[PDB]
């Protein structure tokens, strides 16, 4: 059963990372900050909490809303070095999976930089760090993909990734690379599908599929919008953009392809409940944020479960968004939609 | 320092439990000659470790003039 | 009339401040001198920032980052740090001096700021200099090397570090499909960073090639990597010259940073020598704020308010101090101190000296004391170095604890000032616990007569050999007497000596836990009579009494009855005491061996009582409260506590074995260990046998100092302190006490 | 797979074997009731007192790095509970103590037999005994201290998020121990009106 086994490899882990759950801020923790004034009074607040000095290397001019976002994400990725260092086994190819869609960022990012000629230093500052590689800032060299791959990206581990990808055209642009980028979601999106269901057991196994699938599902709606902007596009080729393993599929995937315009897409989300009311009313991304949130919320009722650190990191960077938010509106001293902030703990 | 200390308190008491023990295989001290298993002869054991006890107090007079000074 | 506070927590007092706000800052100083006063949050409702006198704790924490970024530039350099009088402030003994001004203070932070604004420009004017350093270095030590390196634009050429140098040559190769010509050169000497602060291996690499759009597809991939690409011209005359140039700018860069580094250096021996005097001068300004930051402020008039704990003994000497503090002033101040009675939970405080404290210590860690409670630190002066010698009980490895706890105890002036480790502090901090340790085993020792493997033979012997037998033959002692003091003797080298010990060492555990536990139940009773809870009494305290002293006093009292009867004589058969203490449970009014008269009519009295004091125990108290959702929460604690209290009591008198195991492992090894090594020595004859025994008695004494007195005497410790954690101390010990932190100035390390 | 191989290619030997000795006429020479008879009673009652106290230790150690695992995770942020949390550890370690209080119980039972009185009702009768208690006093205590494992490794993680909600568990983790207490019944029932050897 669960905890049979759990504990020889992962015990210490479990402990650790609902302890650094503890840490989330509460609704009534948001509120102190709300009322804040200025951001000398922003940090004072954060000390009672677990932050605590982070900033205590900092003046008062120094402070910035920026600086700010900065110091509480680098706070987030010591903590998952760490844990991924005190891993082994199967715990340490998860978490190995969780960094792979963060460096197919940074490669749509370095490139889209290079066909606008800007500096790599300019572009490696906007970098998330998780999704380093050694061979990144080399990818500046070159505009032909198939140059980009044989010298660099075949040692990676996104080589297996860039199947259904060699259609692109002599020159390299915008809406190219886009296309790219949405090819290798599709495909890292299912290699960490069958992971969880061949090594990872139960009841993590059932979670994850469950988070997965909405990471699927939150894209294939996203793609289609994207598309009304465009002129037009194929059908067939928007199939080869839309992963396959959510509750979208395989019915509705085929309906969201074929959507020329917002009503057609409705018609393709009102067969699903979990889904049907997101259009119809209120800002769309807020509502995958709530949802995103309670999922979660549920994955910390179980127990010896590896799944807690995909849940962790998730609740913790949405908390760092809900930070920036509530500092621009002190800063800026608007304050209409500083209650904005997303909290379900 | 310690590297003398240590042959100093060793061979101190070596000097004290040899020569006791060397003291009974003497007399003929029933726990230590009573059974068959035990040595025969008494005292060719105690004139066996009279002697051993003799050289941990060289150890023990040689460092305690090198940590002295 | 100054009270004692071992076997109960001290009385305290609950005090009100009264104090202007001119003189605010000067009471808080004294206060602080003294050491005894421990201030409630009043304020506790108002948000951190809304708190008044924050911003005067601004100005404070950012001098306090600005002296940790010099003591970072310090420590950056092999400067040591001055180190001032840390007691001309005070001695720790509550004597009172005049704190500093409000000027000062304010200098402070203009010096502070002064300094920073210097100091950052001088180490970037400092490290910019050296980033040209090690750039030319780098073009010079790769002109040193001769023209093979330049053998097989026509090349590229540069440094990288050894962890890149694979990586950039795997892709060149796949570039330029396979045409590839690449030589390198290492480095043994590392080359610090001024940015990344590391110590960094480097090699320095060459490549060669013609065609022109593929060098500057060369030239990115290597600067992508961080690598420094350098001209180099192909004539060995070229290089000579440009050598000559670099060789002549860095001997002129020599100049230009041994200047500037000095007139840096020279501006920190000013702060390293008035650095530690200033930190703490810091520090206490802000202590005070925080405490006056807890206290009410009138705005209708100066008087702050404010509330403390106080001990009732050391109320005379407050109001003493202040009456001196307002003399050297001279204003006409009324009385500020008023005492207050309220409903409050005040804080627990024992005295301790430097022989409870090591105790003390021990039970603080499982819990701080209710109020006025029974401390559990007073048995524990003797229980727990007396179970330890029931384990661990030898003469030998005892008198080497005595010695080596007795080395501390003496010196302790000599080691206190000195300065100590993390392991060495514990085992100073408990010098005392194991002086009794030591002195404990060696009456232990004695009694199961073992020292060292070996007996001692003081006594004559109670027992009595044939008067003629022969070899080999097995052979049986007769009784004459009983040994006084310790086990027999004869015992010693007996093949049937363990059914006789096993036997003896475990009755001795059960009793010894009884009794252990009794006395500590018995504390309860202490508790009840003080604070005048009577219901608690007859329902708990004797309900939980009758039923294990019904079952389990019953045991040790007939334990102590068959030891007192000569069966043999008498012809009787002896009983065996476990099935005596099964079958009265599952079959009652039965019999196979009889103990004394009328066994059975008593027995089943005993079955009787207990089963009457579970529901008396489980019912009586929440049915007082019924009478005087709330009873509910008086019931379910009271429904746990008796199925904890009955399967409590025996897993606890069973817990008690432990003293009789770790008593036999230790003996057993003690011997093997002397049968192995020492026993052999003896065995030999001439210059080869009085070698042996030689180095075989140090391989005894090493295994014996380590094996047997550190690993386990570290087991046993524990043990024992398991003993008084988890069963004394759940028969009285409430706990959830709050502890006892006044507000008093200390040296901070920094 | 192979390991499942091997059980699959087992139970096709002793069909096999099985079917011969019986279409043959000669499946009396599969006689278990010999084996109980001729087997010495010395053997059953010696794996008994060791598989009871051996079986009870594995128990015992498995719970205490369940429990011990997760309370130094957890005590990283809460370093408090490592003394309160520790009665966890307290009732996993007393499962192998009722291991070897059945142990001292039963060695007295050994003695040594006559050879012509070693196959007798009454010795065969009390090698049988001490061989289903042990195994009972052993694999049901195996099984309470794995679960009491469980149960509080969720304490540890409950005490620190909350100091209250620690109390609430130990309901769960008492009656968890009830499980060993029943099993040393049973087996001294058993035992109860075995003698020994004559
Ligand atoms: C395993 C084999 C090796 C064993 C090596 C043993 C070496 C000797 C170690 C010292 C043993 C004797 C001292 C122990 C009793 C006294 C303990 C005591 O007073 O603890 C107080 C302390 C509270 O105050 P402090 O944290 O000290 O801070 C304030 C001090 N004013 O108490 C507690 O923490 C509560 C628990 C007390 C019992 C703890 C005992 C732990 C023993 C660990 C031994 C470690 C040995 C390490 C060996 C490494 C060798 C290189
Ligand atoms: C078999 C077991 C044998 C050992 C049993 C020993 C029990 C001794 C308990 C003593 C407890 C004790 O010290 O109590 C102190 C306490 C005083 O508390 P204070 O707060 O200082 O009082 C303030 C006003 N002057 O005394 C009491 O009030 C209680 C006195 C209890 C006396 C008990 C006498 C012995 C009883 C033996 C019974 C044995 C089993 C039947
Ligand atoms: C101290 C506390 C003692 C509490 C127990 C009292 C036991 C009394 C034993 C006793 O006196 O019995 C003697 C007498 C025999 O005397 P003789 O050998 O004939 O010689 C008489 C002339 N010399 O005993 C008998 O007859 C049979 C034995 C009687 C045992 C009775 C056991 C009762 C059990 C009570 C359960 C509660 C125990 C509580 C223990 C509390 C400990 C402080
Ligand atoms: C179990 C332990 C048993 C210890 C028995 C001896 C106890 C008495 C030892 C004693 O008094 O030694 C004092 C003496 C003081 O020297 P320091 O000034 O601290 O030297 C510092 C060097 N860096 O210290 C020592 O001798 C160190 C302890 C040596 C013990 C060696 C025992 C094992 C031998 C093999
Ligand atoms: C239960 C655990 C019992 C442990 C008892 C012994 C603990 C001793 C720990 C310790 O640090 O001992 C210090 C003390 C020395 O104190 P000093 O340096 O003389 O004091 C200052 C002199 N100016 O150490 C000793 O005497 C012996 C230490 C143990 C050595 C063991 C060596 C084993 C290997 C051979
Ligand atoms: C006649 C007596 C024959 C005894 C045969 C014993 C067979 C042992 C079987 C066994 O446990 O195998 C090891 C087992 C197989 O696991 P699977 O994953 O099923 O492997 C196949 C995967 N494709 O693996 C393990 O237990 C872990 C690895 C170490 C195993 C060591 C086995 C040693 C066996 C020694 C046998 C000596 C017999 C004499
Ligand atoms: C007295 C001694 C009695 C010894 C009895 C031994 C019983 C062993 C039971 C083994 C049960 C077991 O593992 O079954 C495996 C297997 C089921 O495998 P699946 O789960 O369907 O495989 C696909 C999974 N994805 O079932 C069987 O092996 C059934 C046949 C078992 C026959 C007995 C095997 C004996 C092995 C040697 C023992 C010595
Ligand atoms: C290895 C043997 C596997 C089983 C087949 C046995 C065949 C056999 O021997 O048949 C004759 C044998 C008689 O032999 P005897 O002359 O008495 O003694 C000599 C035995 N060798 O017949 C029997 O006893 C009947 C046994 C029936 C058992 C079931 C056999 C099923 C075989 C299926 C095999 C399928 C292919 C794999
Ligand atoms: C399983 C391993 C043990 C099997 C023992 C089988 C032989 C045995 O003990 O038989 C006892 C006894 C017969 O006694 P005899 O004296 O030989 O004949 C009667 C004379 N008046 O057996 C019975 O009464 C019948 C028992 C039959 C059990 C089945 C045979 C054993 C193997 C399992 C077979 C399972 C079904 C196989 C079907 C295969 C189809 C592909
Ligand atoms: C190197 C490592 C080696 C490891 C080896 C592993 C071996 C595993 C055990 C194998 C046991 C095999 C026994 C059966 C062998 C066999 O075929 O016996 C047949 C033989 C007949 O022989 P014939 O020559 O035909 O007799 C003629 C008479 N006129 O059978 C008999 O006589 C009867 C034998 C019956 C044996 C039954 C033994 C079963 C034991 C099981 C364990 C005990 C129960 C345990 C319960 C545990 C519950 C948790
Ligand atoms: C699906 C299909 C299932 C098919 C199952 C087939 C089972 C076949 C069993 C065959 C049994 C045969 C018994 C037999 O005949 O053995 C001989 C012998 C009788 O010999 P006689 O006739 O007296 O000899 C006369 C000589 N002149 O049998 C007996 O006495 C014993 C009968 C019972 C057999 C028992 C088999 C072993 C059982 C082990 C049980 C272990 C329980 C474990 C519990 C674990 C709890 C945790
Ligand atoms: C605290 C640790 C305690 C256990 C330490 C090991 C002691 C082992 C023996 C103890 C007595 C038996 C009690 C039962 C133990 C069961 C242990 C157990 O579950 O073993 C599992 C373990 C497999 O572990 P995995 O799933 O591969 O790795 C963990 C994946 N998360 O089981 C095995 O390896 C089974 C091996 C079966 C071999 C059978 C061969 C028998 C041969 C007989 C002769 C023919």
């Amino acid at each position: 059963m669960e905890g049979v086994y759990f504990n020889i490899d992962n015990g210490f882990i479990e402990g650790v990372v609902r302890g650094y759950r503890n840490g989330l801020l509460s609704n009534n923790q948001y509120i102190n900050l709300t009322q804040c004034d200025t951001l000398e009074d922003l940090k004072l607040q954060l000390s009672s909490t677990d932050y605590g000095n982070f900033l205590s290397s900092v003046s008062s001019e120094s402070l910035t809303t920026s600086l700010i976002q900065e110091y509480a994400s680098s706070k987030l990725y010591h903590e998952f070095n760490y844990i991924r260092d005190q891993s082994s086994g199967s715990t340490r190819k998860f978490m190995d999976y969780i960094t792979y869609g963060y460096m197919i960022d940074n490669v749509a990012l370095m490139i889209t930089g290079t066909i606008h000629d800007r500096d790599k230093g300019e572009i490696l500052q906007r970098c998330h760090p998780l999704g380093w590689f050694d061979t990144l800032p080399t990818l500046s060299v070159a505009t032909d993909l198939e140059s980009l791959y044989e010298t660099v990206l075949v040692d990676t581990p996104l080589a297996p990734y860039f199947k259904n990808c060699f259609d692109t055209a002599e020159e390299l642009d915008d809406m190219n690379i886009e296309i790219i980028r949405n090819k290798l979601y599709k495909a890292y999106l299912e290699d960490f599908y069958n992971f969880v269901t061949e090594e990872i057991p139960e009841p993590a196994k059932e979670c994850m599929q469950t988070l997965l699938g909405f990471e699927a599902d939150r894209r294939s709606i996203n793609i289609a919008l994207n598309s009304l902007q465009s002129s037009d596009i194929d059908p067939d080729l928007k199939s080869d953009l839309l992963p396959n393993i959510g509750k979208l599929y395989p019915l509705a995937t085929f309906h969201l392809a074929q959507a020329q315009d917002f009503e057609g897409v409705r018609a393709a989300l009102a067969n699903v409940y979990e889904y049907r009311g997101f259009l119809e009313t209120g800002n769309l991304e807020d509502h995958f944020y709530q949802l995103e949130m309670e999922l979660c919320r549920d994955a910390f009722t179980q127990q010896f479960a590896i799944s807690t650190v995909w849940a962790w990191m998730k609740s913790k960077e949405q908390e760092v968004r809900n930070i920036t938010w509530i500092a621009e509106c002190i800063a800026q001293n608007q304050r209409e939609r500083i209650n904005n902030y997303i909290s379900v703990y | 320092t310690g590297k003398a200390w240590c042959c100093t308190v060793l061979s101190a008491f070596g000097v004290v439990i040899l020569s006791v023990i060397a003291h009974l295989f003497n007399t003929n001290h029933e726990s230590f000659v009573g059974s068959i298993n035990d040595p025969e002869d008494g005292p060719a054991v105690a004139h066996t470790v009279y002697l051993a006890a003799l050289v941990y107090l060289v150890f023990f007079v040689f460092c305690g003039f090198q940590v002295y000074l | 009339e100054k009270e004692e506070a071992i076997f109960r927590s001290a009385e305290m007092a609950l005090v009100q401040f009264y104090i202007p706000q001119e003189i605010s800052r000067d009471s808080a100083y004294t206060l602080g001198q003294l050491g005894l006063v421990q201030f409630r949050d009043l304020n506790s409702k108002v948000r951190a920032f809304q708190r008044t006198f924050v911003n005067e704790i601004r100005r404070l924490d950012n001098v306090e980052r600005q002296y940790r970024y010099f003591y970072s530039l310090l420590k950056k350099h092999d400067i040591k740090l001055y180190e001032g009088d840390t007691d001309k402030y005070l001695d720790g003994s509550g004597e009172l001096y005049v704190p500093p001004s409000g000027s000062v203070i304010d200098d402070y932070v203009r010096n502070a700021s002064y300094l920073e604004e210097r100091l950052i420009q001088m180490e970037d004017a400092t490290d910019q200099i050296e980033v040209q350093k090690n750039d030319l270095e780098q073009y010079r030590f790769i002109l040193q090397s001769g023209d093979e390196f330049f053998l097989k634009v026509n090349y590229v050429t540069g440094v990288i570090a050894r962890d890149k140098v694979a990586t950039l040559e795997q892709i060149l190769w796949r570039v330029l499909r396979g045409n590839l010509f690449f030589k390198t050169v290492e480095i043994e000497q590392p080359v610090y960073d001024v940015k990344t602060r590391e110590y960094k291996h480097k090699n320095a690499f060459i490549v060669f090639s013609h065609g022109d759009l593929i060098i500057k597809r060369i030239r990115k991939i290597a600067e992508s990597l961080d690598a420094n690409l350098y001209d180099v011209d192909s004539s060995n005359e070229g290089r000579s010259q440009q050598l000559a140039k670099v060789n002549k700018n860095l001997s002129d860069l020599y100049t230009v940073l041994k200047t500037t580094s000095t007139t840096l250096e020279s501006e920190l021996y000013a702060i390293a020598k008035e650095l530690d005097s200033w930190f703490q001068d810091v520090t206490r300004e802000k202590a005070i704020f925080e405490i006056l930051n807890k206290s009410n402020y009138d705005t209708n008039r100066k008087i702050l308010i404010a509330e403390g704990w106080i001990p009732r003994d050391e109320l005379a000497t407050l109001q003493a101090r202040l009456g001196e503090m307002i003399a050297r002033l001279g204003i006409d101040v009324p009385s500020i101190i008023q005492v207050l009675d309220t409903n409050h939970t005040p804080p627990t405080f024992h005295r301790t000296n430097k022989f409870t404290a090591g105790f003390q210590s021990i039970c603080d860690c499982y819990g701080i004391a209710q109020y006025r409670e029974i401390n559990a630190g007073l048995p524990t002066i003797v229980t727990f170095p007396f179970m330890f010698a029931i384990m661990f009980g030898d003469m030998g490895h005892g008198f080497l604890m005595t010695l080596a706890a007795l080395s501390l105890v003496l010196n302790e002036k000599k080691i206190n000032k000195m300065k100590r480790g993390e392991i060495f502090d514990m085992a100073f901090t408990g010098r005392y616990i194991i002086l009794l340790m030591g002195v404990f085993s060696m009456y232990t020792g004695f009694l199961y007569n073992d020292i060292f493997s070996k007996t001692m033979t003081i006594f004559k012997s109670g027992w009595k050999w044939p008067d003629h037998w022969k070899k080999g033959e097995s052979i049986t002692a007769t009784s004459v007497g009983t040994y006084p003091i310790g086990l027999d003797w004869a015992w010693h080298g007996t093949e049937n000596a363990l059914l006789f010990s096993n036997s003896y060492k475990m009755k001795l555990s059960i009793l010894m836990g009884f009794i252990h536990m009794t006395y500590s139940y018995f504390f309860s009773l202490a508790n009840h009579l003080y604070f005048n809870s009577m219901i608690d009494i007859i329902g708990n305290f004797i309900p939980g009494l009758l039923f294990m002293q019904g079952i389990f006093g019953y045991l040790s009292v007939c334990i102590v009855y068959k030891w007192a009867v000569d069966w043999v004589k008498d012809g009787k058969p002896a009983p065996g005491l476990l099935n005596m203490l099964i079958n009265m449970f599952l079959s009652p009014g039965t019999i196979d061996d009889e103990l004394y008269p009328h066994q059975a009519k008593v027995q089943v009295f005993l079955l009787l009582m207990a089963l009457v004091c579970i529901p008396w125990l489980l019912l009586v108290k929440p049915l007082h409260f019924k009478f005087t959702e709330d009873f509910g929460d008086i019931m379910i604690h009271q429904v746990i506590h008796t199925i904890e209290f009955c399967l409590n009591c025996v897993s606890h008198t069973a817990s008690y074995l432990r003293l009789w195991a770790l008593s036999l492992a230790h003996a057993q090894l003690s011997s093997v260990l002397w049968t192995m090594t020492i026993q052999i020595a003896f065995g030999f004859r001439g210059f080869v046998g009085v070698f042996m025994t030689v180095a075989l008695f140090a391989m005894w004494f090493a295994l014996t100092c380590a094996v047997l007195v550190l690993m386990e005497g570290t087991s046993a410790m524990l043990h024992s302190l398991r003993l008084h954690w988890v069963e004394s101390m759940s028969k009285f010990f409430v706990g959830e006490g709050l502890p006892y932190e006044p507000f008093a100035f200390e040296y901070k390390d920094m | 797979s192979f390991s499942h191989f091997l059980y699959y290619l087992v139970l096709i030997v002793v069909i096999v074997y099985g079917l011969y000795k019986l279409f043959t006429g000669h499946g009396s020479d599969i006689n278990f009731g010999k084996f109980l008879l001729r087997t010495s009673p010395y053997m059953w009652a010696n794996l008994g007192i060791a598989l009871c106290v051996g079986l009870s230790v594995v128990g015992a150690a498995w719970g205490i790095f369940i429990t011990g695992s997760s309370m130094i995770g957890a005590g990283v942020r809460a370093p408090r509970i490592t003394t309160k949390n520790l009665i966890s550890i307290i009732f996993c370690e007393v499962v192998a103590i009722y291991g070897l209080i059945i142990a001292i119980v039963f060695s007295s039972k050994l003695t040594v037999a006559t050879a012509e009185n070693m196959y007798s009702k009454s010795n065969l009768y009390t090698g049988y005994s001490l061989f289903w208690a042990g195994i009972t006093v052993g694999a049901s205590n195996l099984i309470c201290g794995i679960a009491v494992g469980i149960t509080g490794a969720t304490a540890a993680i409950s005490d620190a998020a909350d100091s209250a909600l620690f109390v609430k568990i130990l309901v769960i983790e008492i009656f968890g121990s009830i499980l060993g207490l029943l099993g040393l019944i049973v087996g001294l029932l058993m035992a109860g009106k075995a003698s020994e050897f004559q």
